[PDB]
């Protein structure tokens, strides 16, 4: 009866105490991929943030320590690798409000929010991020800003007619993005607009992911 | 790679002394720390002994209550803080550094010694002989016996062979009676019953010539017997 | 097929290796059927005692999203995989201290998913950008690399004599080459969707690769055809870890079904299901000698199937 | 023709099916669990 | 509290009604 | 406490005309049977008429009868009379208690016989349908989650709340319904028998019913953390819950017991006739509702912060989900709609009627609601045993 592997136990107790607490602080921070196209914007938010595969940003801000996982560029498909994310607190997907007029040089026929949107229901309509909620940015608000004025957007989407306007016209693609999701009952798809300007929209994102966890903790009480 | 200890002097008996065993060149904080003593010129003892993260705190039953035990994980040491010293005390005190898990290897690395003058139930096994006189080149035997089967029930054999070079720390040479160690050449063999023990020390070199050792590893406390001196 | 049955196997959960706290990628049977290494994706792949369930090592490492692990036949080192390319290898039987990583093996552009070692001193990664390259472990840097496929390599198994191995392609194709010459010597198709997984025949002359399309198939390596499709309809999930049995008779499999389930290497009957696990399996472990069977699902747990 | 790879299939499978720790199954001491 | 007022209550009735039941086995007996 | 008193009031009455039968002159006329029948005792010098004694003094309403006469006839031949069996005859019903206060007794033991049956099919309920739902947390191994295991360790503190509390019940109908037919049965049934078990449960429950709502504490302010409001500390982990939840209450009873065995150990220690004694016992459990009715009403300011997101969702839906909370959550806020105020000082009349009632009802049957809100109603445990339900379609 534990002749003298019972130092053996005493050591396998040691790091299975080690185990329990570094599971025990890995699980209070919050764990966020950010997914975006080509070209779409999202070296400037990891340069909005404070800080070869994927990468990996470790920053924090008001009392909450962050990750987060950027997926960069894997030259392999998402039906491989994507069954590592499930768990993920809230992922961020992004596309420039100003990648809408070009389009794609891989084929020259679909446009670029017509394939982003097409990246985009490939990760809302997919088993294993049912109730991951997005946290979409639109980005590039200034440059689109001036893109609209001599743009009629009629390339992008046919069937809208109204005006040419940034608080009309920006603000009916916030809509036609965040309708894509056929559970808007467990999905809370938050939009923000930031650029190289507008500064400091992690103070979204601190109040986005904690309005995420209580959303969290709530459902998994039962009480929501 | 390097254990360094201090607290020598001249005490008479009924003095106090605090030993510090400093460690470095290691991870110390995952390490089981042994407090084997030897006498000035009989065989050596297991006195104290300190878990990795100061868990399961023993002593020998010679010295079990006098002495004070502990261990400064953010300073890597040992503080073997001694009250009323007795004159059957004087010893090169030795820390041991041993690790215990599948595979291992404990007591691999000791402390190089300092001494320590003062003035003027249990598991025992027993020496083979207190000395053989052998001359380089003939590949001598030797060998151990004890007073219990050390072959518990889970298929392994706990007694660690060990060998003094004249002067400096017990180095050790076969771990589990049948392995190996790391820095002994594939000329040595261990094997033994449940009670007897020998080791085979083939075609035999320059200074490996030490007093030989033995360490059963059973159950606490820890012996050691007189120790084989081999001569030439 | 004269060969008379070997009836129903049933096999009880005799370990719960419970320890972790996140998913599950790989539980790589040690070489002396032993210690067993489970890849965690907390931040922690650890090394188990399967006889006493006792974790002998905790090494915390860097790319936390592991996808393969290995032991080494020496047994001293261990590799995890990654996605982010870099193939630690990690070292074990240290000198005075507690765990290192040796070399850090950059240089593929893909997503490593299996790793296994030929030697002790030749990794041979598979990674996710139609590149299973050999490496040289103290060099740093790679050897030979395989091309010929079209899609991205999934798995790895190597062959018992050291001399080649399959590729696990997203192809519905499965590769045969050489360690020696760098060659290809054929590429055997039949399936639908991409392969998870391939296990090799103990006598090396077959491997089995596991589709997403619930079928296995055993090939061949000197006949150019495939022998013997695994189908049941009543089952539809995708396989996750193929395994044979010492003698290469019993066949191991590992579903998204929750649940493993045990073939014929013959027969072809749904002999044993070896069911207990929350979410999908992972990874299997079937040892040098055969006294153990053990799953990786991603319940944080490992149970051992003996 | 078909039977050269079936001859090895069912000639390895049966030599060493004396010798498996899953087809035969194990008694109580000699599996270590 | 309640059912330590209910059982209270109750105990406080029900020893009361031994004590009638005391004077109706003195008398009838 | 009444009748305890009454028989030793009954020995100090019996050894009382006892003394004076040793001042009794002899016949000096026709003398009767000069005894003492159990209950009244006369100097027995009648001219063939009735007793003009008065009635004992060691009745329970004895001031309230004092100035009536016990009649009963000697004969002219020296003798008292009869009954149909041969029993001693008087005239006692003048001196019973008044009818008013039988009448007012045998409603009340109506009551006290529809509460007693109130909870008994309540707790019993409870009980059938807590072990069902406590086996389901050890039984499919979610048991180490701290959500489960703090709501697997009150499952165990209802368990412990309903059979403490059928246990004094039914250690109330052997200590009360047997047959007083042998004088000397009583002479010891007051001290001795199976009585010390009617100690050691109504501690038993007396600890099992504050065990219970210092638990709702935990309950409390385990809510409060994992929704993370304000004050919010570290490292206040469940092992510091066990011993606020099952040991705070470790620290009331034996307090409570201890100024009870040196003071009274009257007939089961239920009765409290010095509310001081008893409001050691009061006191935690009007502090663990204070403090959670606190934790209510925070966190209902947390769900109605939760109204703006719900525009996607029907409007129909913001009463449905702040109602389909708020009666979720009350396993804690389920008091405090009376006893705060009214706290057994003076609550009689109707009241008394009524506040022991509701809270009766609901603690009867919150054993069953968060047996079945927070261990069938959650979308894991079905989702585990409709698995388990499809791992067991082929065995």
């Amino acid at each position: 009866l534990s002749a003298e592997d019972k130092a053996a136990v005493e050591r396998s107790k040691m790091i299975d105490r080690n185990l329990r607490e570094d599971g025990e602080k890995a699980a209070r921070e919050v764990k966020l991929l950010l997914l975006g196209a080509g070209e779409s914007g999202k070296n400037t938010i990891v340069k909005q943030m404070k800080i070869t595969g994927i990468v990996e940003t470790h920053f924090t801000f008001k009392d909450l320590h962050f990750k987060m996982f950027d997926v960069g560029a894997q030259r392999s498909e998402r039906k491989k690798w994507i069954h590592c994310f499930e768990g993920v607190t809230a992922i961020i997907f992004c596309v420039a409000l100003s990648d809408y007029d070009l389009v794609l040089a891989e084929d020259e026929e679909m446009n670029r929010m017509h394939a982003s949107m097409k990246l985009f229901d490939s990760i809302c309509n997919n088993k294993w991020f049912t109730d991951t909620s997005i946290i979409l940015f639109l980005n590039k608000k200034d440059l689109f800003e001036e893109k609209i004025k001599k743009s009629p957007l009629t390339i992008c989407y046919p069937e809208y007619a109204g005006s040419n306007t940034y608080e009309e016209a920006a603000a009916y693609i916030q809509c036609q993005f965040e309708d894509l999701n056929k559970r808007k009952d467990t999905k809370e798809i938050y939009t923000h607009f930031t650029c190289s300007t507008d500064t400091k929209n992690v103070q979204f994102v601190f109040d986005a992911v904690t309005d995420v966890i209580i959303k969290n903790n709530l459902k998994d009480c039962g009480l929501f | 790679v390097q254990l360094v200890e201090s607290g020598g002097g001249l005490v008479q008996p009924g003095g106090s002394r605090k030993l510090s065993c400093s460690a470095s060149g290691f991870a110390f904080s995952s390490f089981g720390m042994h407090w084997v003593r030897q006498a000035p010129e009989k065989g050596l003892e297991w006195v104290a002994y300190i878990s990795s993260g100061s868990g399961t705190i023993y002593y020998a039953d010679t010295v079990k209550g006098r002495f004070t035990i502990s261990r400064d994980d953010p300073k890597n040491t040992l503080f073997l803080q001694m009250t009323s010293l007795r004159s059957e005390d004087t010893a090169m005190y030795y820390c041991v550094r041993s690790i215990y898990y599948y595979g291992s290897s404990p007591f691999d690395f000791w402390g190089q010694g300092t001494t320590l003058t003062v003035s003027s139930s249990d598991i025992v096994m027993t020496q083979a002989t207190s000395s053989v006189p052998v001359t380089p080149g003939e590949s001598v035997s030797i060998s151990c016996r004890s007073s219990k089967s050390l072959l518990h029930s889970n298929g392994n054999t706990y007694l660690y062979w060990f060998l003094q070079r004249p002067g400096q720390s017990p180095q050790l040479l076969i771990y589990r009676m049948s392995n190996l160690a790391s820095g002994v050449p594939d000329r040595f063999s261990g094997s033994g019953s449940g009670t007897a023990f020998t080791l085979t020390i083939s075609r035999l070199e320059a200074e490996d010539v030490g007093v030989y050792y033995c360490m059963q590893h059973l159950e606490y406390p820890l012996t050691f017997g007189a120790g084989t001196k081999l001569e030439l | 097929n004269n060969i008379d049955p070997v009836g129903r196997i049933q096999m009880r959960t005799r370990r719960t290796l419970r320890g972790h706290l996140a998913k599950i990628y790989a539980m790589h049977w040690g070489t002396d059927s032993r210690l067993l290494v489970s890849a965690s994706q907390d931040g922690k792949l650890i090394i188990w005692d399967s006889y006493t369930t006792n974790k002998v090592h905790a090494i915390p490492l860097r790319s936390s999203w592991v996808m393969t692990c290995a032991y080494a036949p020496s047994g001293n080192y261990v590799a995890c995989g990654g996605l982010d390319n870099i193939c630690s290898i990690y070292n074990l039987k240290t000198r005075e201290g507690n765990v290192r990583v040796s070399r850090e093996l950059a240089g593929h552009t893909g997503y490593l998913s299996c790793c296994r070692f030929l030697d002790d001193n030749q990794i041979v990664t598979s990674s996710g950008d139609t590149t299973c390259a050999l490496w040289d472990i103290e060099t740093g840097q790679q050897t030979t690399t395989f091309t010929g496929h079209t899609g991205d390599v999934m798995s790895l198994s190597l062959a018992p004599d050291t001399r080649l191995f399959v590729s696990g392609a997203c192809d519905a194709s499965a590769k045969l080459w050489d360690v020696r010459e760098g060659m290809c010597r054929q590429t055997f198709t039949g399936h639908e969707s991409d392969i998870n997984a391939i296990c090799f025949f103990p006598n090396g002359n077959a491997f089995a690769t596991g589709s997403d399309d619930a079928t296995c198939r055993l090939f061949d390596l000197r006949a150019d055809q495939e022998l013997m499709t695994y189908s049941h309809d009543n089952i539809i999930c995708g396989i996750t870890s193929v395994s044979f049995s010492k003698s290469g008779r019993l066949l191991l499999a590992g579903y998204d079904d929750f649940n493993c389930n045990v073939w014929d290497a013959l027969k072809a009957d749904r002999a044993g299901v070896l069911a207990g696990h929350d979410n999908r399996v992972s990874c299997l472990g079937v040892t040098d000698d055969g006294m153990a069977v053990a799953t990786g699902s991603w319940d944080s747990f490992l149970k051992i199937w003996n | 023709k078909v039977s050269k790879a079936a001859a090895d299939l069912m000639a390895y499978c049966e030599a060493h099916a004396k010798e498996d720790p899953l087809l035969t199954p194990v008694p109580a001491s000699e599996n270590p669990f | 509290h309640s059912q330590g007022t209910f059982t209270s209550d109750y105990s406080k009735y029900l020893d009361s009604r031994r004590a009638q039941d005391f004077v109706q086995w003195l008398m009838n007996t | 406490q009444v009748m305890d008193f009454l028989f030793e009031k009954w020995k100090l009455y019996g050894d009382q005309c006892h003394h004076n039968l040793s001042l009794l002159p002899p016949p000096t006329e026709l003398v009767c049977n000069r005894t003492f029948d159990k209950y009244s005792c006369w100097p027995d010098t009648p001219a063939n008429t009735t007793a003009n004694i008065s009635c004992p003094w060691y009745l329970p309403w004895h001031h309230k009868v004092q100035h009536r006469f016990v009649f009963k006839r000697c004969g002219p031949d020296g003798q008292w009379v009869r009954g149909p069996r041969g029993q001693p005859w008087r005239d006692a019903s003048q001196c019973q208690m008044d009818g008013r206060e039988i009448e007012v007794q045998k409603e009340v033991a109506k009551m006290y016989s529809s509460f007693q049956v109130m909870y008994t099919v309540g707790y019993s309920l409870s009980l059938g349908a807590l072990l069902l739902a406590l086996a389901i947390l050890g039984g499919l191994s979610k048991l180490h989650c701290t959500r489960n295991a703090i709501h697997a360790n009150l499952f165990a503190s209802f368990v412990l709340k309903a059979s403490s509390v059928l246990v004094i019940d039914g250690l109330l109908r052997w200590r009360y319904s047997q047959k007083i037919g042998d004088d000397l049965s009583v002479s010891t049934w007051l001290s001795d028998g199976a009585v010390a078990g009617c100690r050691v449960a109504a501690v038993f429950m007396q600890y099992g019913i504050v065990a219970n709502y210092c638990w709702l504490l935990v309950e409390g302010l385990y809510l409060h953390n994992l929704l993370g409001l304000a004050t919010l500390p570290e490292r206040s982990f469940f092992s510091l819950y066990l011993g606020i939840g099952w040991g705070a209450p470790m620290l009331f009873v034996v307090p409570w017991a201890v100024v009870k065995c040196l003071f009274e150990n009257v007939q089961c220690w239920t009765s409290n006739d010095n509310m001081g004694f008893w409001w050691i016992l009061r006191f935690p459990v009007f502090l663990a509702i204070l403090i959670n009715f606190f934790i209510f009403v925070r966190i209902v300011q947390l769900l109605v912060a939760k109204l703006r997101a719900r525009q996607m969702h029907h409007t129909d839906y913001k009463f449905r989900l702040a109602k389909s909370t708020l009666t979720l959550i009350p396993l804690l806020g389920v008091h405090e709609v009376v006893f705060m105020f009214v706290t057994d000082e003076h609550a009689q009349g109707t009241l008394r009627s009524a506040k022991l009632f509701f809270d009766l009802f609901l603690s009867s049957f919150q054993g069953l609601l968060v047996a079945v809100l927070y261990c069938f109603l959650n979308k894991e445990v079905q989702s585990e045993l409709r698995r388990r339900w499809h791992r067991w379609r082929l065995g």
